[PDB]
């Protein structure tokens, strides 16, 4: 039922007149997002099957709903931007966001390793064009080149890995078919078989090493602070790690042991750099490394508790970090430079936005249980069963998560703004709508997030 | 003794000849191993593409 309404969103933008466009693209996507919450939430004893494998089913995917929720939310943010540009290019651009969401529907629904991978790499091309065009800053080409240099050099090793496994054992295709799984005997030939499957999802899931892929894409932003939400979807786009570790190699996880250790310093040293940096977007970009590092620590332990925390964190980060980029968008559209020291002063000009600043910053910390505490606390309790010493390393991260939020608040709480003559008008009706449509689903998930953290829960 | 042909020979047949039988394998030693058996019967679609999809 999710094939050919997003494909029917494609001719909608082209056929509609120049006066409309934005009114049609948003309204005919909100009712599509209503149907995802209507049908996909149902589960039996185990994983179902909606149709024959073109798009399969859901096992532990309420993350599909999040992409459908961001299906109109990106169009909300890019309203002040692309208002002075050509009308034909507006029709060209919305279709490129739709095409991203088209393949994103496919990747989460399809329970394959072969069909998933080629449509996982089909999200790379639209983002490349979205980054390298309409980029407000210079040297945006480095953000484009390294986007496909880091990812493809790690992901093309999947072709030599995935096809090798299906040549030996049956076929990967149906996944629920793949329970012919033989335990990996830990040989030197199997060393690179494990590494090639992981390294593809060591780039999009940022570690300490090979992590420069992320901040360059955010500092040299695709569009101001509007199309960054698609890059948040690429962060949670590395959900194949949940499927590869579980199915393809359950016995041999001795090679996972150094990768947890590499991501353990991808918690402290990635949070240390995120304290002095001048760019407001980079202060979200480096914080997004640490919160997504939590999942990489969790998955490789392979305990049932870690999967509960990880699946929660994938949804938690997808609505909290993206909300922080919307706050960075609102500051950049007025000042036109993302310097934190320059843009200083809330409440004197922006009274209502200051409360939305709090409901977005403090969610990086463990508030009264939204989804972030539920995401983090299960992972920390999972790391103790792994090893007792972890909470000493994890506890330092809990201190610097306060140094994320409050430092973003204090540098905006200092009432001055002497040099600023702009930012006269407080906020548009669509501007405050972005603050509500990101936070209120998090506030509704405080009550019962049973249909959020669900890998057999 | 005088007999002259004004036409030629034009391949004359010897029916009176017996001597030895003609088929006795003049050069052949091995019969050569039997070729691949020809598949009889119409083909039916069962799997419908054994590729990665469909």
């Amino acid at each position: 039922k999710y094939i050919i309404p997003t494909i029917m969103l494609m001719p909608l933008t082209w056929l509609s007149k120049n006066n409309m466009i934005w009114v049609n693209s948003t309204a005919h996507s909100l009712l599509i997002s209503f149907t995802s919450l209507l049908l996909m939430n149902q589960f039996g004893d185990n994983s179902l099957n909606f149709s024959l494998l073109f798009f399969s089913d859901s096992l532990s995917t309420p993350l599909l709903i999040l992409t459908m929720w961001l299906l109109p939310l990106m169009l909300m943010a890019s309203q002040h931007h692309l208002s002075k540009e050509n009308l034909t290019r507006k029709k060209l651009f919305i279709t490129m966001l739709i095409s991203l969401q088209l393949f994103l529907i496919m990747t989460f629904t399809a329970m394959e390793l072969i069909l998933f991978y080629i449509l996982f790499e089909a999200t790379l091309v639209p983002t490349l064009i979205i980054i390298t065009r309409w980029g407000n800053q210079t040297e945006r080409l480095n953000a484009g080149l390294y986007f496909l240099f880091y990812t493809l050099a790690g992901s093309l090793p999947l072709l030599v890995a995935l096809i090798y496994i299906q040549n030996t054992v049956g076929s990967l295709n149906f996944l629920m078919l793949q329970y012919w799984v033989q335990p990996v005997h830990n040989s030197w030939s199997n060393v690179f078989m494990w590494l090639a499957c992981m390294m593809a999802f060591m780039v999009k899931m940022p570690l300490y090493g090979l992590h420069l892929w992320l901040p360059k894409a955010h500092v040299e932003a695709p569009i101001a602070g509007s199309m960054v939400l698609a890059a948040v979807l690429l962060k949670l786009g590395g959900y194949g790690m949940l499927r590869i570790t579980l199915i393809l190699n359950p016995m041999t996880d001795f090679m996972a042991y150094p990768f947890i250790m590499l991501s353990l310093w991808g918690m402290i040293m990635t949070s240390s750099i995120c304290l002095r940096q001048t760019d407001l977007k980079s202060l979200i970009a480096y914080s997004s490394v640490s919160h997504m590092a939590l999942v990489i620590v969790a998955i490789l332990i392979q305990t049932p508790w870690s999967y509960m925390g990880a699946t929660a964190l994938m949804i938690a980060h997808g609505l909290t970090s993206s909300m922080l980029f919307c706050l960075a968008n609102s500051n950049y559209e007025r000042i036109h430079s993302r310097t934190m020291i320059l843009a200083r002063g809330l409440q004197t000009l922006l009274p209502l936005m200051a409360t939305w600043w709090l409901l977005a910053s403090l969610t990086n910390l463990a508030l009264p249980p939204t989804i972030n505490l539920i995401g983090e606390l299960f992972v920390v309790m999972s790391t103790f069963s792994w090893s007792n010493i972890t909470i000493i390393l994890m506890g330092v991260n809990m201190v610097i998560t306060a140094l994320y939020s409050l430092y973003m608040l204090i540098m905006t709480q200092r009432g001055k703004y002497t040099y600023h003559i702009n930012n006269i008008s407080p906020s548009f009706t669509r501007e405050n709508a972005l603050m509500s449509l990101h936070i209120l689903p998090l506030l509704l998930l405080t009550l019962n997030p049973k249909i959020i953290l669900g890998p057999l829960y | 003794g005088w007999v002259r042909p004004d036409l030629g020979d034009l391949s004359k047949v010897t029916k009176v000849k017996t001597d030895r039988p003609l088929p006795e394998n003049p050069y052949h030693s091995r019969a050569r191993p039997e070729p691949n058996p020809e598949v009889e019967g119409d083909l039916k679609p069962a799997r419908h593409g054994s590729r990665l999809f469909f």
